[PDB]
RNA sequence: CUUAGAAAGCAAACCUAUAACCGUUCACCGCCGCACAGGCGG
């Protein structure tokens, strides 16, 4: 049968900010003199490329670009995405490290079990992520070749030079799977084992999925049920897999929040800035995807109906 | 039929070991990004879209919830819905390739080298006791005065400073010294160790002796002749041994972990980078490909079998998947 | 060395020969000079013009000795830089250097054409091809 | 695990005045009149700038350069690099830095350089992140153009040179101060933050002279800096930590008026031009979007109304 | 420690004049006409080129000399103002004016800050002028003036010195020093590591420090050559007027630019030492 | 469920000091005198 509801949570962001927050690192170029220099740092561009022609035959040299011949209509500054999700879950960067099968438990009650996902050392554990981000790219392109020196110093390993820019506004876009938040698979049936259990322990876990989760809103009332066979909806497959799903007001805790850790996102790095100024959110139950992207006319800004349910 | 599918920031590189084609292990799959494993043959992966990239995604679209492999194996159902139509796609490519270098994250080393976490513990009472001196000062004899205390000589004057830095900084020094030649005047405290220490034997390849091997069987030498003058206990691990110092050598990290609160230093991860010189280029570096932009699958079949593919999709209600890693791609047209 | 610096110093060494020598009718022309110093002299004595000095009787050192005479206002001084200043030859000139008084001073040379000597081979009256 | 309240960030808005350029970029390859190619025209940093004209001619390759007088100081306008800003902020202890070592590194800690400026020792790799941030000091005013000059008698070959210089200027910039960057000193080589390496009983030591600095910017206040062996991040599911030193909110406030006072006498004399700053707004912003005097000027709060956040605890 | 006293002397310069003193050089405006100094002018109009990104030009009749006005470089004044190794050192040119030597990481920072001279009546129509007046402030650091680096520490190296130099040095300077005012005690000393107030390591350069009274009467000289300014070119002239000046020990310079009320037109206090011996 | 799943290039740094766009670097220092009178010396 068809599957109804909510499918996805889209969402367009336009982030501000000033100078790079995501370097890329030194890259070989030349000067207006014609010599190649050594260390001038590019910030992240989209599609950029330091090369321009061949050179005869037996050499194979590459030509490099000059350091001031960028276009930031082509190749605009961007943040990748592995930055911004490292900054929306600054605060547990480390804790996969100190993961393992005993503690895990704690690794899935938290906004990094249940929304950044996770991997587990030596182990066979997963858990993908239901949120989904593009890369931030810049619309201003206020960016220019600066030259750096140090002071007390006039040899050629004391100047250094980079691409730097000023004001910026980013623009992005998102989603948040259903499919993925819902559901949490306890099977090593289909290696989307988030956890490996013991006969009785699904109940248990869902009483601390529970507990957390309730603590996002107290105001509601979530419910996770343990089940030994989860089978998916619309699917013409007869398999399931002992696993957990959230009801709907589960599922509404953790969507609404995302929405808020993505509305105050803000990042301070390499001495520049940058911080989430307007998100756009749709509540898609249309059969196209990212409805948000094409038409924006489409959107409905407040969830209108029941989340989609995919398993039985 | 075509299905176009547009992406956006999706990695096209791979880090691991073994195949995705196959369950996966126990301990999982070898990691093969650190700094080290991608200088060496062939770790260093780029990736396109492949056909497998091609059916995982036709699949996901109709809500299959079985490892790609295991719908080819036709696993856990009666039939693989695709094994007739996947001689009947084709699909082209349209990306935009960008190189950026992502620190990716490292799941199980640690540093030895200038690596240790926590306070050095310099107040441990193997530097603070009354026997601590003329038992670390056997590490400050030069190799002759060494082999004379070997044979029964109580003489250790060499007074040097107790802490845990200059210890392992003496150690480095003296594992830096060259191999020595086997001479008569050096066979007997070859004897004397060998009487002292059976099981070990000190010699390389070609009759080689390292001198950092024989400072520390010299050491365990002052461990045992001392245990009558003093109380070693706070010296030896129990069962008798020396932390991060063995008969034939010394651990670093070992050593350092002995003697610093808080545990190992972890390594998190590495950027994403492989610098090679190739001629003619100089040093030409590799870093993680990013691609952008869209990829259309065609499918030769029957305007029904179009019609039943289009409403397999809407049956399952899939909606913005990843593409290959970490992208964002969703279905944007549909041609019959 | 230019056209600028080696006029300069040929009319200090020709200025120092008739000192010591002290003559009073040998004087100076230059043919090629137009709107600036010749390139040429042409020395007369042992084409019908002649040949002066020019100055100002006005200077920075004559306005600070006034102020030290105690004749000068303090909207005397304004008004004499006014004047000073004002006052702009388009005659050719040269930029002598001196030991003497150790200064580097400029001196202007006039002329009048169609128709006994100073220090430089100069006068008011005596003609000269 | 709760969430964390206070004030976050201390953020400002700064309006200087100067004449001329005070910071600039260096020569650059472009085109003059007659349309032939001048070699050594100095531009100072103008934001947005390209000397390219994005044209090219039949297969060359070549790309045109713009002419050295094609410059609209109202789209790409002059500004000051937060480079030369930081440089003159702490002028002070300019060259401080390269005599640091593994034995007088605690002196660089106790300093306005070790704890609002940055710092790495390239020797052993100890580093600290500065919690200040600023952005271009950007021109208002625009009184630019192309100023041609030459050489005393030289009257030769390349004895005349030009530069895009500018008269009268007024600044305007943001910047904030992260308490949680400047409260924390990290002492622990376990996440790559090692300030510096410590002995066991090394670490109250350090935070002794540490309260010892900052006391000494107020000595109305009573600054404190405690050390602990494990100090844990807010918000982490296993609750790992790491050696450093906290300080209180007498000691944050310190510091944090002395930066500002700092800057409110900045000055900068060079390249034969000068700036102050003759004007600072501040605001202490308890939300978690910083910038909030950028965006609205309203919701500014110009005292300390609350403490200041607390991002870490002992365990 | 903390630096109180005078840090800087600014002042306020007022000329008078007619003409154009300071030229710009050759412009296309189509023909070659040589446009004077005019602040924020530019020759370039709105238009661009096809196949080209260059622009056309203007018309030799279209300037606003009050938008764009015209003013004398600081680069002409201090060619009139000093108007003139071991020697180069102990002048004025080697103290006031800076100097850097090819061939020679020697340099000097010139301890005087000059604006440009703006033309307050925009008379103008060659393009040539008729009355000019002139405005412009100024500024003298004590801390850029009285200490004299001899040391390639940190490439601030006045002079290659060798030792026993310094104090020969020294003793020339304090005696130009002494010329400029015979009434004065000026000082001219030496020592081999002058620390600069404010560091942390105390790390120090060999120089020379003057005291107060060779400040003293280095600033009165300098001064005293600003007021007796005055240019003569041929298309024009300027003669400084007036000359206010004030004597800043506030941390802010340029009090004499922002409130005029706060000055103090003589030195009524020591000037600030930046440095020290240890 | 596709390249199994999660993944900061990070931290620190003055493009800095000197230079008429121009008549030939240069209207200079001093003396007589009430002189913003006229001259003199180099």
């Amino acid at each position: 049968q068809k599957v109804t509801g909510i499918k996805s949570v889209d969402f367009k962001i336009k982030a501000l900010g000033h100078g790079v927050v995501n370097w890329n690192g030194p890259t070989t170029l030349t000067g207006d003199d014609g010599k190649t220099v050594d260390n001038h740092t590019l910030p992240k561009l989209r599609g950029y490329t330091n090369l321009t022609g061949k050179v005869k035959d037996e050499t194979g040299y590459k030509y490099k670009k000059q350091a001031t011949d960028i276009n930031f209509k082509e190749t605009p500054l961007y943040i990748s995405q592995n930055c911004i999700r490292h900054h929306l879950f600054r605060e547990q960067a480390f804790d996969l490290h100190y993961a393992s099968d005993k503690n895990l438990k704690n690794v899935l009650a938290s906004i990094t079990g249940l929304i950044r996902g996770y991997v587990v050392p030596s182990s066979q554990c997963k858990r993908t992520s239901p949120l989904l981000l593009e890369d931030f790219v810049d619309q201003l392109g206020n960016g220019n070749f600066e030259q750096y020196g140090q002071a007390g110093a006039r040899d050629s390993t004391s100047f250094f030079s980079k691409t730097t820019f000023g004001d910026t506004e980013y623009i992005s876009y998102g989603s948040i799977s259903i499919e993925q938040l819902q559901f949490i698979s306890l099977d090593k049936k289909f290696d989307r084992a988030a956890m490996v259990i013991k006969e009785g322990e699904g109940e248990v876990i869902a009483a601390e999925l529970q507990n957390y989760i309730q603590s996002l809103n107290p105001s509601l009332n979530p419910q996770a049920i343990f089940h030994s066979n989860y089978v998916r909806r619309g699917t013409i497959f007869e398999e399931g897999e002992c696993g957990i799903l959230l009801n709907d007001d589960a599922v509404k805790a953790l969507v609404a929040e995302t929405l808020e850790r993505l509305a105050n996102l803000s990042i301070r790095q390499a001495k520049g800035y940058m911080y989430v100024d307007d998100i756009t959110v749709d509540y898609n139950d249309s059969h196209k995807m990212m409805r948000i992207k094409r038409d924006e006319s489409e959107i409905i800004n407040e969830q209108h109906a029941p989340f989609a349910q995919y398993f039985y | 039929m075509k299905i176009i599918i547009e992406y956006d920031s999706c990695w096209r590189n791979a880090f691991l070991g073994g195949s995705n084609n196959e369950p996966v292990p126990k301990k999982g799959r070898e990691f093969l990004g650190s700094m080290t494993s991608l200088k060496k043959e062939g770790n260093f992966k780029v990736c396109e879209n492949t056909l497998d990239t091609v059916m995982g995604v036709l699949n996901r679209l109709i809500g299959d919830q079985r490892k790609l492999y295991q719908a080819r194996s036709k696993m856990y159902e009666s039939a693989y819905y695709f094994e007739a139509l996947e001689d009947k796609v084709s699909f082209i490519d349209k990306p935009q390739l960008t190189n950026e270098i992502s620190f990716i994250r490292n799941m199980n080393g640690s540093t030895d080298q200038n690596a240790f976490t926590g306070m050095i513990k310099v107040s441990d009472p193997v530097f603070t006791s009354e026997y601590s001196q003329q038992f670390w000062g056997v590490l400050a004899l030069d190799f002759t005065q060494l082999c004379d205390f070997i044979i029964k000589q109580s003489q250790v004057v060499g007074s040097i400073e107790l802490n845990p830095l200059s210890i392992i900084n003496r150690l480095e020094s003296l594992n830096q010294e060259k191999a020595l030649e086997n001479s008569d005047d050096l066979a007997q405290v070859l004897k004397v160790l060998n009487e002292y220490f059976p099981d070990i034997e000190y010699l390389n390849n070609k009759g080689l002796i390292t001198p950092i091997s024989i400072y520390c069987s010299a050491l365990y030498l002052q461990l045992a002749r001392l245990e009558t003058s003093f109380n070693m206990t706070t010296a030896k691990t129990k069962a008798g041994g020396i932390s991060g110092i063995s008969k034939r050598g010394f651990t670093k990290k070992d050593f350092m972990d002995r003697y610093t609160t808080g545990p190992k230093k972890t390594i998190w991860g590495n950027p994403f980078i492989k610098k090679e010189k190739i001629k003619g280029q100089g040093e030409v570096t590799s870093m993680m490909t990013k691609a952008s932009g869209q990829l259309e699958i065609s499918i030769d079949v029957d305007r029904d079998k179009a019609q039943e593919i289009k409403i397999l999709i809407e049956n399952a209600g899939v909606s913005s998947f990843y593409l290959g890693k970490k992208g964002l791609a969703y279905v944007s047209n549909i041609k019959l | 060395m230019r056209e600028a610096e080696l006029s300069s110093k040929v009319f200090t060494k020709f200025h120092k020969a008739l000192v010591t020598l002290n003559s009073h009718k040998i004087g100076i022309s230059f043919p090629q000079m137009k709107l600036s110093l010749g390139q040429l002299f042409r020395i007369h004595g042992d084409q019908y013009r002649i040949v002066s000095v020019k100055r100002s009787n006005l200077s920075k050192a004559k306005l600070k000795r006034l102020i030290a005479r105690g004749s000068i206002d303090k909207d005397g001084e304004k008004r004499y830089k006014v004047k000073m200043l004002g006052q702009g030859f388009d005659n050719p000139y040269l930029d002598l250097f001196s030991s003497s008084t150790g200064q580097v001073y400029r001196k202007f040379f006039e002329f009048s054409d169609i128709q006994e000597f100073d220090s430089y081979g100069l006068s008011k009256t005596a003609t000269v091809p």
